[PDB]
């Protein structure tokens, strides 16, 4: 949609700077440990029952880092990211079915952990708002045919 | 937090439409199942597909409704009262909050569906204050 | 999107048992009501401060009827309703910033006042679904700009 | 409902994190108008257009944090130690429940962007359990 040089700018930039292997399981997990109930959809995770089952699990890892692979296709995509999540929109409301405010709640999560790496020198109030905008954007792109 | 009124309106209500319940509750998991689809993944063991007319989900119906009866009844402590379903719920089955709500929805549109004359705007505000209070006391066992 | 024939039909059917002006009044009416903070909306009703004040008050009664006229614009566009809704959407969530959760309480509201108005004869598990599907195309048409 | 272990991890965070509350509130309130422009309609009256570097913001965020500071000092009553603050909300305001959740997490956001090393996925948990409890608490007036 309506995305600005200035807005792409700041993204781009942004997801330049981060490491895709070490946020990715950071948030991947904490989902999993603060919001407990997100458990249920990775039961071939095998023994995550523990924080520090979680936070050692190699599985967990392995997926936190798919995650950050699909947010790089949207990073690559800014103005198609509804059309390029055609399938992982699918999979998770319609084969799967999340309920949409998980979405949100990783969106915060990894916004969260992106914080705790960068500082507020870097994750300026300028950037998490265009940062805020393209979650929010994968966040609808993401959800649809549960309704 | 329900107020004494609060207690007071959903009380009436429920005296009213007890026995019933049984009905009601095979038709508000009916609804749930088929209306809102992302739910029957809780459900995936039982059989026949999933409506009102299977056994199971009208069978199920009783027993949900069975225990709404039963929270009504403990108004003035649901955490304390519900602990069990609760640790069933958010703790076994790792049912996700986000359903309490869809559940809920279909609980209320079935007694307005059956006591419309009875679930007037003020009643309807207290047992949906009611119900919310409910799924948070189940919530109660998630972390 | 994709409607079947049964699903217009059902929904054709009882849009067209429903009297919009009756119906329109009590379910705003409720929303009012049931969920208070949506009086902050409509500042320029007058007097809702109590709820036979909200009952009485021909204001909340008129644009009850408004709203129903509204979801008469996409029982008559099925499968147009995200672009006929253009300029629902942005009013609501790029004007006035209804939270997008306020339209599915709506949709509940009405739902239930439909419910309540025709019975489980009328409203079965089979019209309710297709109905159901109908009122998340209009609550997701509804939102978008705000995130 | 916080259990002790959460009222105990929030304790040790918040005597941790105090004094900089000032900074973390302007910070929290400044980001939310931001990145959530829906919020910006229940400040209008504010003049500069709302950032961290407005004066308004930067005073009414020590003024929020205070508040948050003040909660934590009566955790196991969070209900009756907020009720002003609810009836301002919740009945003067009337602010949409939906914006707790908002401020919340820019917050946490600005917390772990200030503490990162002492908001370990534990803290986490009893944090976010907390600022859900308070959203309650604060909601208490609304019906
Ligand atoms: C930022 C939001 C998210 C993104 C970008 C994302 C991305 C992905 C990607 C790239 C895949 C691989 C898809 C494929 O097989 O083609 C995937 C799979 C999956 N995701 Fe997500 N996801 C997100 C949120 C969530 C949430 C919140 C949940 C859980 C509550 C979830 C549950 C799953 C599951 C269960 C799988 C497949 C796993 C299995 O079979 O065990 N995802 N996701
Ligand atoms: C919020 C109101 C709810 C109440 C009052 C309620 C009540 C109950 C009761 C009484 C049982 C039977 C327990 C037993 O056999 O020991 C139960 C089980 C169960 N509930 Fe809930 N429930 C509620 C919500 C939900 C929701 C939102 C879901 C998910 C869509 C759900 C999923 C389940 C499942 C999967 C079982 C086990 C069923 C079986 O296979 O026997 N419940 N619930
Ligand atoms: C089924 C969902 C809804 C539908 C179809 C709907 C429809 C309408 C329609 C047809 C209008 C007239 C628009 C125009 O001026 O062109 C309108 C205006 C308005 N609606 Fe909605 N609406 C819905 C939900 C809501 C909710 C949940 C809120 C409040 C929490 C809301 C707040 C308003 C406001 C404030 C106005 C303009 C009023 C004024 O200036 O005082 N609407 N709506
Ligand atoms: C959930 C955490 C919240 C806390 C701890 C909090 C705390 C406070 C405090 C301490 C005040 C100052 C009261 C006074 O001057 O008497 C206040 C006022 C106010 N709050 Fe909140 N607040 C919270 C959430 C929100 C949210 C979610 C909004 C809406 C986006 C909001 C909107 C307001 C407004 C509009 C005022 C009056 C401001 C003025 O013009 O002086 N607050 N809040």
């Amino acid at each position: 949609v309506d995305w600005t040089d200035a807005e792409r700018a700041a993204i781009k930039a942004l997801w330049g700077k981060i490491d895709v292997g070490e946020i990715g399981p950071q948030a991947l997990s904490r989902l999993l440990i603060v919001y407990p109930w997100t458990q249920r959809h990775f039961k071939g995770f095998g023994n995550i029952s523990t924080n520090a089952a979680i936070l050692g699990n190699a599985k967990v890892a392995e997926h936190g880092k798919t995650v950050m692979g699909g947010l790089d296709r949207a990073v690559q995509n800014m103005d198609n990211i509804k059309n390029v999540y055609k399938q992982l929109s699918i999979k998770h409301s319609e084969k799967i079915h999340v309920d949409p405010d998980n979405f949100r709640l990783l969106g915060e999560i990894i916004t969260m952990c992106v914080g705790a790496k960068f500082g507020p020198s870097a994750f300026t109030p300028e950037i998490h708002e265009a940062w805020q905008k393209f979650l929010a954007v994968v966040v609808s792109a993401l959800g649809r045919q549960y309704h | 937090s329900l107020s004494a009124t609060d207690k007071a309106r959903v009380k009436a209500l429920w005296d009213k439409i007890e026995g019933k319940s049984a009905e009601l509750g095979a038709e508000a998991l009916g609804r749930m199942l088929v209306s809102f689809p992302q739910t029957k993944i809780y459900f995936s063991e039982w059989g026949q597909d999933l409506g009102p007319q299977t056994p199971q989900v009208r069978n199920h119906g009783a027993v949900i409704m069975a225990a709404v009866g039963k929270a009504v009844k403990s108004i003035d402590n649901l955490v304390g009262g519900l602990s069990q379903l609760s640790e069933l719920h958010a703790f076994k089955l790792r049912v996700d909050p986000a359903n309490f709500k869809i559940l809920a929805h279909n609980i209320i549109l079935v007694i307005s569906m059956y006591f419309p004359g009875d679930f007037t705007p003020e009643v309807h505000l207290s047992v949906d204050k009611f119900l919310a209070c409910l799924a948070l006391a189940l919530s109660e066992k998630y972390r």
